[PDB]
């Protein structure tokens, strides 16, 4: 099996920057090399085939080069819509083999998250479980610390985070942190708070509510 | 335009069987060689099978990991390519794509090989806060909890509302069930005037839920 090695594994680049990523095969693949871009939750799209041929409709800022074992994809001037994960494929032999992917994210100015906290719904409480949700909207960079305090007691092991990939329009992230307790546990405490630390904030921001209060 | 659309993906127990189909349009199908490619978080993109055109007499090729268990075939009169999967393994789980000459791709169909049960989600409102915001923007959403397998789709107000929507990737809970939230930023002034409904669809369980999200 021909091993396809892509580099770098991930990178950040600025709008308008020239970006080059590489794909190296373990043997001469005679330019039977294609490049794909995949956006979050969507199917791959082929950009380049036979090392340097553009698929019809692909923007001209994309170009491929190389021969033998070593190939590269270049974006002449990065656009916001170029964020995603890039893959290469050799189809000189069987099995066809893919590279491991290069994640490309766009640099932008720091943006502090807008923070919201949601108590569990009365509808859910009937079920015996309580979900408390903390939302961080449209922030950059990705790094963000979200800590749950229940009556000022730090929580651990009972929360899960989900983060969107960069938004195609403003290159920001959003994040949800969901604290899961039993209803019995939920109804015997009062103060529920999510503390957010992010470099766009001068100091940590806390959103909180008191169980039962409108 | 070239179009590919896969179907047939779903939940199946280990050792079970499943047939995928790919409907093609917008090109001379009989002249195109076709491939199945699958994707998982653990393995990335993985080639599965190839079937040639009439140039090489519909010859087939397979990845070693699926040889003898998977069979690719095609119906040139129907413009269809198929993937019959037998003796399925947990590691066969992933999104399966049909592609023509590795140049165009379908949307993908999800194959889940697991002993876990199908479960439709409960949909709970994430009600906008009653405390005002400084600058007139509020957030609300829906929590789509405890479902299996993927996927769920969420729209707002039957598709009229797209601006400001963030639907998060599903998280697998320790229970083995998925959960996700879909949120929207809206004007605080509209929370009394405007109705907000999240339309949740979990086709694996035949579930459709429309949940209104109200203040308080
Ligand atoms: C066009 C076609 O279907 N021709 C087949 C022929 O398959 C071609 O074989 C060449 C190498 O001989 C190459 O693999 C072609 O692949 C690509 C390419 O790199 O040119 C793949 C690209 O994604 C694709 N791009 C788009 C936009 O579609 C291009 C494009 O279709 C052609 O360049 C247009 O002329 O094609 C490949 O298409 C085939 O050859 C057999 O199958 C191949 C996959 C390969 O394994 C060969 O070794 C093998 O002999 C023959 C015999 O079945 O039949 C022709 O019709
Ligand atoms: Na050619």
């Amino acid at each position: 099996d021909i091993k396809m090695t892509q580099s770098p594994s991930s990178m950040y680049a600025s709008l308008g920057e020239r970006v080059t990523i590489t794909c190296k095969a373990s043997q001469d693949i005679n330019s039977y090399l294609s490049w794909f871009q995949q956006k979050p939750g969507k199917s791959p799209k082929t950009l380049i085939y036979r090392a340097n041929r553009l698929v019809d409709g692909v923007p001209s800022r994309f170009s491929g080069s190389g021969s033998g074992q070593d190939y590269s994809l270049t974006i002449s001037s990065l656009e916001y819509e170029d964020m995603g994960i890039y893959y290469c494929l050799q189809y000189d032999e069987f099995p066809r083999t893919f590279g491991g992917g290069t994640k490309l994210e766009i640099k932008r100015t720091v943006a502090a998250p807008s923070v919201f906290i949601f108590p569990p719904s009365d509808e859910q409480l009937k079920s015996g479980t309580a979900s408390v949700v903390c939302l961080l909207n449209n922030f950059y960079p990705r790094e963000a610390k979200v800590q749950w305090k229940v009556d000022n007691a730090l929580q651990s092991g009972n929360s899960q985070e989900s983060v969107t990939e960069q938004d195609s329009k403003d290159s920001t992230y959003s994040l949800s942190s969901t604290l899961t307790l039993s209803k019995a546990d939920y109804e015997k405490h009062k103060v529920y708070a999510c503390e957010v630390t992010h470099q766009g904030l001068s100091s940590p921001v806390t959103k909180s509510f008191n169980r039962g209060e409108c | 335009e070239v179009k590919l659309e896969e179907s047939g993906g779903g939940l199946v127990q280990p050792g079970g069987s499943m047939k995928l189909s790919c409907a093609a349009s917008g090109f001379t199908f009989s002249d195109a060689w076709m491939d199945w490619v699958r994707q998982s978080p653990e393995k990335g993109l993985e080639w599965v099978a190839e079937i040639g055109n009439k140039g090489n007499n519909h010859a087939t090729y397979y990845a070693e990991s699926v040889k003898g268990r998977f069979t690719v075939s095609r119906d040139d009169s129907k413009s269809r390519v198929y993937l019959q999967m037998n003796s399925l393994r947990v590691e066969d789980t992933g999104t399966y794509y049909c592609t023509t000459r590795f140049a165009y791709w379908g949307q993908g169909t999800l194959v889940t090989v697991s002993a876990a049960s199908t479960k439709g989600p409960s949909v709970f409102p994430l009600a906008p806060s009653s405390k005002s915001t400084s600058g007139g923007t509020a957030a609300l959403g829906c929590l789509v909890k405890d479902y299996f397998p993927e996927p769920v789709t969420v729209s707002w107000n039957s598709g009229a509302l797209t601006s400001g929507v963030h639907t998060f990737p599903a998280v697998l809970q320790s229970s083995g069930l998925y959960s996700l939230s879909s949120v929207v930023t809206v004007p605080s002034s509209s929370l009394g005037t405007q109705t907000y409904i999240c339309n949740v669809n979990h086709k694996p369980s035949n579930t459709k839920v429309d949940k209104r999200v109200e203040p308080k």
